[PDB]
């Protein structure tokens, strides 16, 4: 029930983003369907992306759901000053106990 | 022609369904705008009716005197 | 030769060379009228990528005369541009914009990654629609897709999803599309024509509004109406 | 009558489409109206008789 | 409270000029000696297109709504004669964002709505007087607005309904509509349709087909 | 889709108290539904879930033993007990609404209650 | 018969293919059927000389 | 009751050369691997589909 992620990451203007997320076991495939959240300041966290892929109507299309080596990843196509945030995912494993992971940091330079 | 029904062992025709030509028979408009319907090679429950060999006839008076042939309809009926 | 003496040229440079365009599941419409439509400048300006006309020549679009020009205008990939034609199927030609079989019209397009693509998600079309859409349809509408009420989740979408037009993309390059139907009543719009002197009493090869034949025009007494063009006789010819 | 044509009026096709597409158009017109003098000329020779 | 229609709802079905001719065409018509409401206000349907009729001694009526919501919301089509104009526009009226804007009992007027939108009126000297005339194309509205219901504007009126019948229509020598025949009124009609004539000659004639059609499916 | 998280309050440690959440404008029973809780300067911790028809309940290892949920669906609403609560609990408390696939993380949340033990 | 039409029943074709295509195969039954009417109507107009 | 290739509605409308039934008994937590596209201790080395 261990989830990690990159502790921060910093953007310039229109630069592209790479969040990470996994497990410390295994691999991290569409048969966990993960979750990804934004957070900001004094609001609750909402989610973008769920089971795997899927964006939710209120997530810009800036964000994409998608998957690397073996990690789950939020991605960006240009970042603005409005995405700082704290962004978060989430895994299933065994059933619906779920683990977060640290939490990454978005930042925008 | 005919069908078996696959549940029930019996045999049963298939008729077409009732159709044929719609004609109006009628006098000059000179004289008068009244006018009779024969429908054609069909029944009179399908569609002062008069049946006859050719057809249903709606609207015409059947009279027992005869009288020369004035519009024809057919099977010896004027 | 003789057309309606318009010395007003009709706005396609406000529909082909406009700041921005439609998203294509909400494409707009503009209807031209009273106008001379030159049609030379969109034929042989060597900026369109395609000019594919179905119930028309794109060369004869001078010498024709329409009664009512409709401009569709909107944004979509490269790879959907196939889809803008008459006989057609696809995410485009049933959910977003739809012409009708027997088509008469034109459809103009180009490449417009220069000007569109930044990524530019502004552009929006449906993924997702109960059913499918009936020539020149047009319908707004973000009801969830399927049984799902109001609540976005795994098997039940909202309707809209953005194309992703980015400067390094050519399939998935954005297009820019101009539809022009022509519906051919009065004339209202007609090539980039001059009217000639009128000659009577002979034998003339003629042209009014674009109605073309040969023979005798003489002084007549028809009482035509107000509201006529023109009339037919017993035959229904001219 | 159109027998499938884009036009009854032999002009507007002329008029309208290149010759690629324009002989199409035309030949479904050409054989309606060459069929309809077959009928008619077939009916005028038994009427004659 | 209705009146009898009569031969009234004819118009010229297009533009162009005929005479001395007899011509079948099929179009949004009233049917002859239809249903049509008398009033003397309400929201009444628009269906397929709507014919309107008037007799008025003061010129009560002015105008009508035509929508969909007829409240905000979406575009509805408003017409007002007033005072020496008449003024119409397509604007998102409350009873914004408009598209179109326009600016022009011994009464007897009649007009045809119909879908763009088309009006076509007479106007003659005279419950609702039986007698033949045809209206013709007077206003295009060029607008695309979607109709279901309208709203008369005040006298009394009278509403019917057009139906896709088909009529044979009587051009005289200047090439006015004169007579006409609802080819789907009665037995008649139809024989006069058929014959394309309005004299029928004594005998019998075969004008239609007569066809049982099937009910439920086994 | 509203989601009306409560029940929050200043407790002592050692106790126990009753959250819960109201659904609004979406139908209750036809969803799974969530609480995760985040401590102030801390990330997001799963702490439980429950089946739509309530037969089946989902905890987080931590919180096991001590958290309970149940609900009525009649009321569209839905209760959390935590027995035995710690002091280091100081959280807000979120509810989410869960159309996914398994029905493990919620899509829609509420704005959070928050909780302060002392 | 099919007369060149993809079957000869009507109902099969509008079934079977969409508008753009069905309508091609009926046009083919068509002049098929009406060309057989014309030339029964032919021949029983010369047979009834 | 999850179908994949066709609509799980329409199941009794199609028709089909051979069907197959593939039966076991594996974990709760592994029955999400019993699907096209899936990875596992099941989907790769007991039953992939
Ligand atoms: C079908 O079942 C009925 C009894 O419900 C029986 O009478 C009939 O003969 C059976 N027909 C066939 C073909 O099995
Ligand atoms: C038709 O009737 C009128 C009288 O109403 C008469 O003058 C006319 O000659 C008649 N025409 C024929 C063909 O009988
Ligand atoms: C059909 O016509 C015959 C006369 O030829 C008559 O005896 C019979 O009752 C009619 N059947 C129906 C249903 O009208
Ligand atoms: C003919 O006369 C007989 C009586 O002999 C009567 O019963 C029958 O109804 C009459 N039919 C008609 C058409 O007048
Ligand atoms: C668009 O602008 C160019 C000049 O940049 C002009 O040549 C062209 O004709 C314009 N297009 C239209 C339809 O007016
Ligand atoms: C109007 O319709 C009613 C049936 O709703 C009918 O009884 C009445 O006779 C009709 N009125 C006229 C003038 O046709
Ligand atoms: C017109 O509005 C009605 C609802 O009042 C709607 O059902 C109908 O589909 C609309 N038609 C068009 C062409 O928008
Ligand atoms: C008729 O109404 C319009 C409403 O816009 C108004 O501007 C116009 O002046 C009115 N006509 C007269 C004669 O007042
Ligand atoms: C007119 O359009 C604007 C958008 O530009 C919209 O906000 C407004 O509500 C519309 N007017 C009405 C009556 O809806
Ligand atoms: C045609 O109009 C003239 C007046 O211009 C009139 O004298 C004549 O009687 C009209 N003809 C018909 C058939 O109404």
């Amino acid at each position: 029930a261990v989830v990690t992620q990159e502790p921060s990451l910093t953007v310039s203007p229109g630069g592209t983003v790479t969040l990470t997320c996994g497990s410390s076991t295994g691999a991290v495939t569409s048969g966990h369907y993960p979750y990804w959240f934004q957070q900001k300041p004094g609001q609750a966290p909402r989610t973008l992306i769920y089971d795997t892929s899927n964006k939710h109507s209120w997530t810009p299309a800036r964000f994409s759901g998608s998957l690397l080596g073996g990690k789950a990843a939020l991605t960006l196509s240009g970042a603005r000053p409005e995405d700082e945030a704290e962004y978060y995912c989430l895994l299933s494993y065994s059933g619906a106990r779920g683990v977060f992971g640290g939490g990454t940091k978005l930042t925008v330079l | 022609d005919a069908v078996r029904d696959p549940q029930t062992l019996e045999i049963l025709d298939i008729t077409p369904c009732s159709f044929g030509g719609v004609s109006v028979i009628t006098p000059g408009t000179n004289t008068s705008n009244q006018v009779a319907v024969l429908y054609q090679d069909v029944n009179c429950t399908e569609v002062n009716v008069f049946q006859t060999r050719a057809g249903c006839l709606i609207g015409a008076e059947h009279v027992n005197n005869s009288y020369e042939c004035d519009i024809p309809i057919g099977a010896g009926i004027c | 030769v003789r057309f309606p003496n318009i010395t007003n040229l009709c706005p396609f440079g406000e529909v082909f060379n406009a700041t921005r365009f439609a998203s294509v599941y909400a494409w707009n419409r503009k209807r031209i009228s009273n106008c001379v439509a030159d049609y030379s400048v969109l034929y042989n300006s060597a900026s369109f990528s395609t000019f594919k006309c179905y119930g028309v020549s794109p060369t004869k679009l001078n010498d024709l005369c329409f009664t009512n020009v409709y401009a569709d205008s909107f944004v979509i990939r490269g790879d959907e541009v196939r889809q803008i034609a008459p006989g057609q199927t696809g995410k485009i030609a049933d959910y977003n914009y739809k012409l009708p079989d027997d088509f008469t019209g034109c459809v103009i397009a180009w490449n417009s990654n220069n000007l569109d693509s930044k990524g530019n998600y502004n552009y929006l079309y449906r993924l997702f629609r109960k059913s499918n859409l009936k020539p020149f349809e047009r319908d707004i509408s973000t009801e969830i897709y399927q049984p799902c009420n109001g609540v976005e989740g795994f098997n039940c979408y909202f309707p809209l999803q953005s194309y992703g037009f980015q400067p390094t993309n050519v399939g998935y390059q954005p297009y820019r599309v101009v539809v022009l139907s022509f519906e051919l009543a009065p004339a209202t719009v007609c090539g980039p024509k001059k009217s000639t002197n009128l000659v009577k009493n002979k034998c003339v090869n003629f042209n009014f509004n674009g109605l073309t034949g040969t023979g005798v025009l003489t002084e007549s007494n028809k009482k035509f109406l107000p509201f006529q063009q023109f009339g037919r006789d017993i035959a229904d010819t001219t | 009558s159109n027998f499938g044509a884009i036009s009854s009026v032999l002009n507007d096709i002329l008029s309208r489409l290149d010759p690629p597409e324009a002989e199409v158009q035309i030949d479904r017109l050409i054989t309606g109206r060459l069929q309809s003098l077959q009928t008619y000329v077939t009916q005028q020779l038994i009427r004659a008789a | 409270a209705y009146t009898n229609s009569f031969t009234r709802g004819v118009y010229y079905p297009d533009k162009v000029f005929r005479s001395s001719v007899l011509h079948s065409t099929q179009d949004l018509f009233l049917p002859f000696f239809s249903n049509v409401t008398w009033f003397h206000n309400p929201v009444l349907p628009f269906n397929d297109g709507v014919y309107f009729a008037s007799t008025e001694k003061s010129n009560i009526i002015r105008g009508w709504i035509f929508g969909t919501t007829l409240d905000s919301k979406t575009q509805s089509l408003l017409i007002v004669n007033n005072a020496t104009n008449v003024v119409i526009k397509v604007c998102e009226f409350q009873f914004n964002n408009c598209t179109f804007e326009y600016v022009s009992f011994k009464n007897l007027r009649e007009f045809v709505f119909k879908n763009y939108f088309k009006i076509y009126s007479k106007h003659t000297p005279i419950d609702l007087p039986q007698g033949f005339s045809a209206l013709e194309p007077l206003v295009d509205l060029p607008i695309g607005i979607n109709i279901t219901r309208f709203q008369t504007l005040l006298a009394a009126y009278y509403v019917g309904y057009l139906q896709p019948r088909t009529f044979l229509l009587k051009y005289n020598e200047n090439g006015t509509i004169t007579d006409a025949v609802d080819c789907a009124l009665d037995p008649l009609s139809e024989t006069k349709c058929t014959l394309k004539s309005f004299t029928v000659e004594k005998g019998i004639y075969q004008t239609s087909n007569f066809r049982v059609q099937p009910t439920e499916s086994i | 889709v509203q989601l009306v998280e409560s029940g929050g309050d200043s407790v002592q440690p050692g106790g126990s108290l009753r959250l819960s959440c109201a659904a609004a404008g979406f139908t209750f029973s036809s969803y799974w539904m969530n609480w995760v809780r985040q401590a102030p300067g801390k990330g997001l911790e799963w702490v439980a879930n429950i089946k739509q028809d309530g037969s089946e309940k989902y905890y987080v290892d931590s919180v096991k033993g001590r958290f309970t949920i149940s609900r009525d669906n009649a009321k569209n609403s839905l209760y959390l007990q935590m027995n035995s609560l710690r002091a280091e609990d100081t959280a807000v408390y979120y509810c989410a609404l869960s159309s996914g696939y398994s029905g493990y993380a919620g899509n829609y949340w509420g704005q959070g209650t928050l909780v302060t033990v002392s």
